């Protein structure tokens, strides 16, 4: 993001305005160009490159601060609260997944027949198509957080 | 090799068996083999009768013992889920 600029001298318009040396960073900076308004600043102005520096120690903790933010304080609290969740209304949330698996599949079982009508994968789409990946991933989250029960509750 | 199998296969599991009734299988008259069985089995020796106490035997529950392998099986099961992944 951000940006950076520099003012070229306007009284130099009689002499050569065309440096620089080590044109590498110049080439990567002027790119992409990227519309018009951006190019309207090539005259009277020129940009200047930006690069981060580390400072990797504090950056390492700065990663772990946001990542650990999702984690709990004691780490046994919200996971055991998800174990309280592991049977809620989770049998009812699994009934939510069961309705997605009936309703999406009986209409996705007509698709193998419809492929013979259109012959074969021409546009399309419907849809009503796939979406079982998210259902399997949520069910896998359910079974893993539920597998934590035998680990936590026991000892 | 049959006679020791009388002792092994009678219990478990029978509640009780009368004296002379087991004497009908051991044959003889009043053998010392049934005394040696009163040692080997142990098990119980009762008056004019016998007993499988106690009780039938050892009373497996097994309570929290199988919960360890019930957690353990799910450990490697989840590992198979992660191998997909």
């Amino acid at each position: 993001v951000i940006d950076a600029f520099r003012l070229i001298n306007a009284n130099m318009m009689v002499l050569g305005h065309e440096p620089r040396q080590t044109t590498s960073n110049l080439g990567h900076l002027n790119k992409p160009s990227i519309q018009a308004l951006i190019h309207g600043l090539n005259r009277h102005y020129y940009s200047i490159t930006i690069n981060y520096r580390k400072n990797e120690l504090e950056q390492k903790m700065l990663l772990n601060l946001h990542k650990k933010s999702w984690m709990e304080g004691l780490t046994l609290q919200d996971y055991s609260e998800h174990c309280k969740h592991n049977e809620s209304v989770v049998k009812e949330m699994l009934e939510l997944a069961k309705n997605y698996n009936k309703a999406v599949e009986e209409e996705d079982k007509m698709t193998p027949e419809q492929l013979a009508i259109k012959n074969v994968g021409k546009q399309d789409p419907k849809r009503h198509l796939e979406e079982h990946v998210d259902v399997l991933m949520t069910s896998n989250i359910v079974q893993c957080l539920a597998a934590m029960l035998d680990t936590v509750v026991f000892k | 090799t049959i006679r020791d199998e009388i002792a092994g296969c009678i219990e478990k599991a029978y509640e009780k068996i009368l004296f002379t009734e087991a004497t009908r299988i051991l044959f003889f008259n009043t053998p010392k083999k049934m005394t040696d069985y009163a040692k080997k089995r142990g098990w119980v020796l009762g008056p004019n009768n016998y007993y499988s106490f106690a009780s039938q035997q050892q009373k497996p529950e097994d309570t929290t013992i199988p919960s360890t392998e019930l957690a353990k099986q799910v450990i490697e099961y989840a590992r198979q889920l992660e191998m997909i992944v």
